[PDB]
């Protein structure tokens, strides 16, 4: 059943990108963040990252996670990944390149597993804030309450719903290729891949090849010192060069398309009646800001509603046409007068 | 030769006028100004910053009291405790039930940061002025001087010579007091050196970031320390140089009018365009020419071809030259109604050649002068719709 | 220590030094043109304030905080009129 | 070349005090804090903790922290210097008595190092805010501008 | 409001007047800065009458 993906899974690889704000400063970590998705109701939050977390090597090892070190990845554990905010978050599924985890409001979302020896971590600004489902504005999901039709994230991946390219990948310099053949700048190969290779000085000037050596040139920095390594495939990142050669098709499927699923809302108490001569006295005793909107059923609407937070005490002139009222999202409520 | 001008101040506005040397052919001038740069005087006062509570250890006999000393640092308070019972991670500190006493002093010392960050108080006078004026008249067309404007000085790059100013108006930006913060100027009234109330601007003043010396009132006192317990409480007033930075006005760059900006630095006002400046300039007799070698230029006639009512050089006509020889003829119109851009035309045998200029009346009736010939370009304007230019260049709005 | 004050005068590690901290900014306001007034059709991402200043004689400065997406006018005299919309480089506008 | 700052490393040592809100009251702490300087745009944070980390004990282990516990110093791994506000910060660099971090904007900070089988941490009372410099008043430092 | 409009869901052909302007890339980092206006959408759905 979970090995019925393998388009993402044994056809993708991940890379590394340029974080913006990787552990102190602008690094290149392996988990570099794009397109957080922040559109949820109830606080959850979708995260693409530039590492591949999900299946093993082959097809196995839901629990692990592999990501790109340097020219070559190494799979690990899924020992300790956090993704966190103003508060820390809890993930709840994690697949291919993107994560969906339920995160407390707040204007800094940060993702970062943990080597075991190291954090590599990563952070990206990018407010993600509270949307409460209805006309209640809670600020977190109560036990109880009466649900309504949200829109929310679902924690299946098993969906064709949408798609996003994944062409072959631009190749990457690595440097540490350029060893020393004790006088000239010298290349060596990852596994026969393509090495783009030339300096500024006039020596070979394709580079489709094994471990060739220089000629002309003398320094490392002042050599192209490529690695086309198209025969994984990686995500259409804007973080990463493109190979002028052709754009790869190999689209694979978007993990958590969004639902319309049904969320608990939160139940403001109900208010306190009183009345006098054609006239309404409503106490309200709210615990959040939650919506009161009063509707006259005449001939003139004279419609009125306001976001009440402090406790208040209000009026209503009743006529005989009759009134109505709909405090917070308790059903509506109408009313006839002597 | 010596043509004397009054010129309106502004930057980017050329001044194509006319030598009338009698005696020989007229020459053209042209002159723009580059920069305005003010640089009024300017004397420091002091500089202010966030301050530093360096508290250091203190002093406490476990069994008798110790009266303290009138240190000479700068808003140094003492006070001497009595009564205290502290206790530290290895058990109570003294045998004494009540002699115990604690002599805690502080002093306020300027921060680390005040190197770096700090506001700088200037009391300002009239100062002189200086331009960077470019003049590409004649067959030169080039000028790279720098000038001032006190009505003495000549300035005689390249060939010619000539003075510039004293400026008709002598209005300053600048306040009497001025306060600058790093970059942005304001013209904040800072109260004086060595009387800054606590809490405010100037809490702090030093003369000189070099200066040892300084005037810290910041209300400091220290008070008991609670439940027996080895520490400093000091009480005092927020930092005086923290607030003022988060409600500041706004700089004096944002809110100087004529279009005057400024910088870090000796202070210039540039583009301070207002007023006019008493132009006198030299021209060399070697640029002039014999009047008998200007081809005659008579019995010539203007036509409009296009006029448009707005700021750009949308005016455009014909002339019909009636000339005998061919070469160079200057052209500029003395009234102030029109402005030509062209500047110089090559004559033909009875040719006809188009020039752009701008306008500011419907109907412009403004004399032309054409090497030694006089025409009127009589004609009629039509006002734009889009109203998308750069920066008007007729400068000539009046009565229409 | 009833002693004295030694030695040992030790160098603070990390001292504050101006340097030059990557800032953001504001969407570019989309312009539009009326008779001899300037409409800036704006949307702020967060709190900026713009400022506007006459070239002409009075300077009628204005400074003001925006955070909700508003519209803003102003009256182009022909001496002209500049604003500086947050952190982008100050620009300058004509009247006909 | 990080061996010419003897003087801090050799004739320095740990250093123990009260800590105001030392876990669950005010305790005599390793690492009481002291003279939080929360005045730069970046977000970044300098602090003075009476705990000296640096070299160990005598010239080496530049990744090492060396607290005072009980009448002698210890020097340990620095495994979980953990640096905190209303959001948890991250370290960027230590010398000495000061240590270097940038923390995002709360009412206190707090500062935790691990022995292994202790806690070890402490806190004071400190306001931290940072509006960058500009004219918009962000909060975050943004990937481009 | 409207700022992106479809004729339909399923509609390939649409209209996006959003004001999206490339950036220049900060400090020789290979990413793809881009200026461009808060979604329209997003606004209106805060402060949508009643
Ligand atoms: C007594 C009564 O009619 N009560 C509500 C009253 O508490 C409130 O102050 C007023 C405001 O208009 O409406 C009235
Ligand atoms: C203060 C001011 O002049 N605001 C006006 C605004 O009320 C008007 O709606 C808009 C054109 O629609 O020009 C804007």
């Amino acid at each position: 059943d979970l090995d019925t993906h393998f388009t993402q899974y044994k056809l993708a690889r991940p890379y590394i990108a340029d974080c913006p704000n990787c552990g102190h400063s602008r690094c290149d970590s392996p988990i570099a963040i794009e397109e957080v998705r922040g559109d949820a109701h109830a606080g959850v939050i979708r995260i693409q990252t530039s590492a591949m977390f999900g299946l093993k090597t082959d097809g196995v090892d839901l629990a692990y996670m592999s990501f790109m070190n340097g020219k070559t990845q190494k799979s690990i554990k899924i020992d300790n990944l956090h993704v966190r905010t103003s508060a820390p978050c809890s993930l709840v599924s994690h697949h291919g390149y993107y994560i969906l985890a339920q995160c407390p409001p707040g204007d800094t979302v940060t993702v970062g597993f943990h080597d075991g020896p190291n954090r590599h971590t990563c952070t990206v600004a990018h407010k993600v804030e509270f949307r409460p489902v209805g006309r209640e504005k809670y600020r977190h999901p109560p036990e109880h309450g009466v649900e309504l039709p949200c829109n929310r994230y679902t924690h299946k991946r098993a969906d064709q719903g949408h798609y996003v390219e994944m062409h072959q990948p631009g190749l990457v310099a690595d440097h540490s290729l350029l060893s020393i053949h004790s006088a000239k700048v010298k290349i060596t190969v990852p596994s026969g891949a393509q090495v783009k290779y030339y300096c500024k000085c006039p020596d070979v000037r394709e580079g489709i090849t094994s471990s060739d050596h220089t000629t002309t040139c003398t320094d490392v920095k002042q050599c192209r010192a490529y690695l086309i390594d198209n025969k994984k495939w990686v995500y259409n990142s804007g973080r990463l060069p493109r190979g002028e050669g052709d754009t790869f098709k190999g689209k694979l499927h978007v993990p958590f398309v969004p639902v319309k699923a049904k969320c608990i809302a939160t139940l403001a108490p109900e208010p306190l009646v009183e009345h006098k001569h054609r006239t309404l006295i409503l106490h309200l005793h709210p615990d959040h800001p939650t919506l009161l909107t009063t509707r006259s059923l005449g001939s003139d609407a004279n419609p009125t509603r306001q976001w009440i937070e402090r406790p208040t005490t209000v009026n209503f002139t009743v006529t005989g046409e009759g009134l109505e009222y709909t405090w917070g999202n308790h059903p509506p409520k109408r009313v006839w007068a002597q | 030769y010596e043509h004397t001008a009054v010129m309106p101040n502004k930057v980017g506005i050329p001044y194509k006028a006319l030598v009338e040397r009698p005696g020989y052919a007229p020459v053209h001038l042209q002159i723009q100004l580059v920069n305005t740069r003010i640089i009024p005087s300017t004397n420091l006062e002091y500089i202010t910053c966030k301050y530093k509570t360096k508290v250091p250890s203190p002093v406490v006999k476990c069994c008798g009291a110790t009266q303290c000393t009138s240190k000479p640092h700068p808003d140094y308070q003492c006070q001497v405790f009595t009564g205290v019972y502290p206790f530290m991670w290895g058990g109570a500190y003294c045998f004494c039930d009540t002699e115990n006493t604690q002599m805690s002093e502080a002093y306020v010392e300027r921060s680390e940061e005040c190197s770096i960050d700090h506001a700088k108080a200037y009391k300002v006078h009239t100062g002189t002025v200086q331009a960077m004026v470019n003049i590409t008249y004649g067959s030169v067309s080039w000028r790279s001087a720098d000038v001032y404007v006190n009505g003495e000085t000549p300035a005689k790059i390249g060939d010619a010579k000539l003075i510039i100013g004293p400026l008709s108006s002598a209005w300053s930006p600048f306040d009497n007091k001025v306060v600058v913060y790093g970059h942005e100027v304001y013209n904040y009234d800072f109260p004086e050196y060595g009387t800054g109330k606590a809490g405010s601007f100037g809490d702090l003043q030093s003369r000189t970031s070099t200066s040892n010396d300084l005037y810290a009132n910041t209300n400091l006192k220290l008070q008991r320390p609670q439940a027996g317990i080895v520490h400093t409480p000091f009480t005092q007033a927020p930092s005086g140089f923290e607030r003022w930075k988060r409600d500041k006005g706004a700089p004096l760059n944002d809110v100087a009018p004529f279009g005057c900006s400024i910088a870090l630095e000796p202070l210039r006002a540039e583009n301070c365009a207002v007023g006019s400046i008493p132009i006198s300039i030299d021209i060399p007799d070697a640029a002039f020419t014999r009047i008998s070698e200007t081809p005659t230029v008579s019995d010539l006639e203007c036509k409009i071809t296009e006029c448009t009512y707005a700021s750009d050089f949308g005016g455009i006509a014909t002339v019909a030259y009636k000339s005998s020889k061919a070469g160079n003829c200057p052209i500029h119109s003395p009234s102030g109604v029109a402005v030509i851009k062209e500047n110089d035309v090559t004559l033909a045998e009875s040719g006809s050649f188009t020039f752009h200029f701008s306008t500011a009346n419907i109907h412009p009736a403004f004399k032309l002068q054409v090497c030694t010939s006089a025409v009127t370009c009589k004609g009629d304007c039509k006002p734009p719709k889009d109203h998308i230019v750069d920066y008007p260049a007729q400068h000539t709005e009046s009565f229409t």
